[PDB]
């Protein structure tokens, strides 16, 4: 199972993050990194350079995101990471509650914002 | 340019709809009535309870009468959906370690006598935990004819720590006619079933500790809640609001041998290797109608934090919306952007 987004991620050491839109993989402005409506579900792959490349895949769920997005971004995890040939390691995020591996992606720490895009059902 | 199509067959009822809905529009019950001297399916059977003997073909969540079983289907598509099945992709759902000879039934079935396209057969269970925004955590689906607990990490489910208990919603609904005959009530004929099972729902709950709520409810009859009957006639419950449900965790009340709901979960988790386990106790999620009792969450965190490690962090997580939790995590699996690639086609099948 690919994806035009699953073709590019996890190629090269870096931060990728995707925001669930109507059921599917959309790449979030790098612009707007670190910041994440509270309205939306967000998928975000990290890769490490070691020779080989190690991958983490965090979703991270906004307390007003909609059942579709939360459910996608799981389902989307799941799907990269077999992309990934199951090498990456999937943790799921709470707005509020994130892990400091996480929270530490970010130098300006992360931050939130009100609104969303609108929910696929 | 089209839209797939969302089966969630179950013992009691079936659930049918279109991706991308929050919903299922469709909700029937899974049964067949054929003449007692071609058949019915569902609400018009019950309506013809008289004139046609009455079979359920899914059992303990295996499909197990097939023929009546492309009954449900013929019905699901052209009398609740009036979709064309041979137009559509369709996502069909199976119990947790149904077998794969079953599985390969109902693909032949649906290639080969409905022409689906194409067709993705998923696990109940798994779609529930994408349902609640996981993909790690012990799902607990109880349903109208059986219980599974199912752990499953990073997307998939363990097959050898899955267990089955046959106890479900329908054996509650049989107990509670049982018990109601304390108090002169001799609810026995199907359609009395039927109205025994809205009781249930309507006024049962899970005390948050058996022992204690028999004593306090001895006190007085501030238990006691009424019901009024299809025939104006008004019933009152009383301790059998939660003795019911309690056979969910004393399967001794049913004269079975079986482990309770909270014991099953704990030894699902326990067939998991250690390093896991802590994700699975933090992630419990219910699912199905068995579920839905108030006080179900408060109760199973009680018992499992008991049996658990003392160390381990339990998380009961019970869904609003848990009633149709497979169904959504169907519509929204299927709407995904990679489900073409998922799915099986026709062409394929059919060359092998
Ligand atoms: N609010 C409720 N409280 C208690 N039980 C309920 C409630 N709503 C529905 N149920 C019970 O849930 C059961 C149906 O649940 P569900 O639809 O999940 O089962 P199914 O998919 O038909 O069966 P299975 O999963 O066992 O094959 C019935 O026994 C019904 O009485
Ligand atoms: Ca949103
Ligand atoms: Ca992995
Ligand atoms: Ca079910
Ligand atoms: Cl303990």
């Amino acid at each position: 199972v690919e994806h035009p987004e699953f073709l590019k991620a996890g190629k090269e050491p870096g931060l990728q993050i995707w925001r669930v839109e109507k059921f599917d993989l959309v790449p979030v402005p790098p612009n707007l990194y670190g910041d994440f409506f509270t309205g939306d579900a967000y998928v975000i792959l990290k890769t490490v350079q070691l020779g080989n490349l190690q991958y983490d895949l965090h979703y991270w769920l906004g307390n007003e995101c909609s059942q579709d997005e939360s459910g996608a971004a799981a389902i989307f995890t799941v799907q990269l990471d077999d992309y990934l040939n199951g090498r990456a390691v999937q943790h799921r995020e709470v707005q509020g509650f994130e892990s400091s591996t996480f929270s530490g992606y970010f130098k300006s720490g992360l931050k939130y914002k009100k609104g969303g895009v609108a929910s696929g059902f | 340019d089209v839209q797939a199509l969302v089966v969630d067959n179950g013992s009691g009822n079936v659930k049918a709809g279109v991706a991308g809905d929050d919903a299922p529009r469709s909700v029937f019950p899974s049964i067949v009535g054929r003449p007692k001297n071609d058949a019915y399916v569902g609400d018009e059977a019950q309506t013809k309870r008289g004139i046609l003997t009455l079979k359920y073909p899914i059992e303990h969540g295996i499909v197990t009468n097939w023929d009546d079983m492309e009954k449900i289907w013929h019905h699901t598509f052209y009398n609740e959906l009036r979709a064309a099945p041979e137009e559509h992709p369709v996502l069909l759902t199976e119990a947790p370690l149904n077998p794969k000879g079953n599985r390969e039934r109902m693909t032949q079935i649906m290639f080969e006598s409905f022409n689906v396209p194409a067709m993705y057969v998923a696990i109940q269970a798994v779609l529930s935990l994408y349902s609640s925004g996981r993909t790690t955590g012990i799902v607990l689906d109880s349903g109208d004819g059986v219980s599974h607990t199912v752990p499953i990490y990073e997307g998939y489910a363990l097959p050898h720590a899955i267990m089955r208990l046959d106890l479900a919603g329908r054996d509650l609904t049989e107990y509670l006619m049982k018990i109601l005959h304390e108090r002169g009530y001799g609810f026995s004929t199907s359609a009395e079933k039927e109205i025994v099972r809205d009781i249930k729902e309507k006024l049962c709950y899970i005390a948050l500790n058996f022992d204690e709520e028999m004593k306090t409810s001895e006190q007085s009859s501030d238990i006691e809640k009424s019901y009024e009957l299809p025939d104006g006639n008004i019933i009152t419950v009383g301790n059998e609001r939660f003795r019911c449900p309690e056979a969910l965790f004393q399967p001794s009340f049913l004269g079975k041998e079986a482990a309770g709901i909270h014991t099953t979960t704990f030894n699902s988790i326990k067939k998991c290797d250690v390093d896991i386990r802590k994700d699975l106790y933090g992630n419990i999620v219910l699912s199905g109608g068995t579920t839905m009792y108030e006080g179900i969450g408060e109760r199973l965190t009680r018992d499992i934090t008991t049996l658990a490690p003392s160390t381990m962090k339990i998380k009961v997580v019970a869904p609003p919306e848990r009633k149709y939790s497979v169904w959504i995590g169907g519509s929204i699996l299927s709407s995904l952007s990679t489900f073409q690639q998922m799915w099986i086609t026709k062409e394929e099948y059919d060359e092998s």
